[PDB]
């Protein structure tokens, strides 16, 4: 278990929630 | 939409329109040497080249402007 | 330019959405020029699209080449009220390897079916 | 009838539905 | 510049979610010195999530004023089993008006609850 | 992710690298700048901010490295 994923924190967590989660990083890193 | 369908329209609604000017003065200044091309002649495929490239950043710089309308 | 180029593509995109038709046309011709077929092919389609021509956008859905493309086209199936082309479509998509065409298929048959 | 709303071929679609088309077509403009 | 900044402010990001921790937090903290504070926040606690820190990005949640930074929380709440604190933060954000946020809310409830 | 979290990857998975060698020197350059400024010296409150700066942009290298490396 010492290896840890890539993006750990959404492993599993399918990609309808993922892509409204890429959404809201993208509107933060848009305003800059 | 009522929320931003591209990335382009989330850049622009911040609060001080610094992106929208500095797109708009890059599209002016490339329509600018478009137009100075043209007016020293170019040959006939360069010519129809020219004329599609500033149509396309007329059209930019007026998409901009209803993109920005307050 | 290349980033100027880029940024053209976004304004016709965002402006064949808020009727600036004859704008991302323009734009669209000029990509294409410059060898960028399939954003040109998106802004063309969603124009058209978002004026109501249906069946001008689906003249560009035979041998469609872009997955991507894909779901303009059965959005236009479905204005058009073809429901079971509209059907097949949404089913040969469900099985994308692209999470984004799977998730548009899926979504738009549970909305839709 | 004559006037167009603004992204008219998706109202009325859901959220869910504009966002994976969303993602699509960033993907394509991403390219560039 | 500002253009850069964009571009180093993505590639923590990138990096967060990639094992660049120490990396991502230098881009941060500088971040921070130029006031993209919201941004600067969101790489800290992708950057500590994603190492399974779930306690410290927790830390933020107290009075968080970025509502888009919330989805992260739930995910923290969710791997930590703190299970009823996640449905309350869930229910919170199912009637927001970010679209997204609702949606995400919506969609973990669904796959989780 | 498999595929790509950010927008700035989708850019980075283009075929000739030109965006990923383009950001690269835009980075060594301002990391440069960076480390001949500090060189010369630079007050305590500019000397923290410079190095702040310049880590940054190491680790900006550093990322992009590892987002582009085969
Ligand atoms: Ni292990
Ligand atoms: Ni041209
Ligand atoms: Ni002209
Ligand atoms: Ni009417
Ligand atoms: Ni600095
Ligand atoms: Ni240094």
């Amino acid at each position: 278990m010492h290896k840890i994923n890539k993006w750990s924190v959404i492993y599993n967590i399918n990609s309808t929630v993922t892509r409204a989660l890429r959404d809201l990083m993208q509107g933060i890193l848009q305003k800059i | 939409g009522s929320h931003m369908m591209t990335a382009l329209e989330t850049r622009l609604s911040v609060a001080d329109g610094t992106h929208a000017a500095a797109l708009r003065q890059r599209l002016q200044a490339a329509l600018a040497e478009c137009r100075r091309e043209l007016a020293r002649g170019a040959c006939p495929e360069r010519f129809q080249f020219l004329q599609q490239q500033a149509r396309a950043l007329e059209g930019g710089l007026g998409i901009l402007s209803q993109l920005t309308e307050d | 330019d290349t980033s100027l180029i880029r940024e053209l593509a976004e304004l016709a995109l965002a402006g064949s959405g808020q009727h600036c038709h004859e704008e991302a046309l323009c734009i669209a011709e000029w990509l294409e020029r410059l060898g960028q077929d399939e954003a040109a092919r998106l802004i063309r389609i969603s124009s058209l699209a978002n004026q109501g021509r249906y069946q001008e956008a689906l003249a560009f859905a035979h041998g469609n080449p872009w997955p991507a493309l894909e779901p303009w086209f059965a959005l236009c199936e479905w204005h058009l009220g073809l429901g079971a082309a509209l059907d097949r479509r949404l089913a040969g998509l469900g099985g994308s390897s692209d999470p984004a065409l799977a998730d548009f298929a899926a979504g738009m048959r549970a909305q839709v079916r």
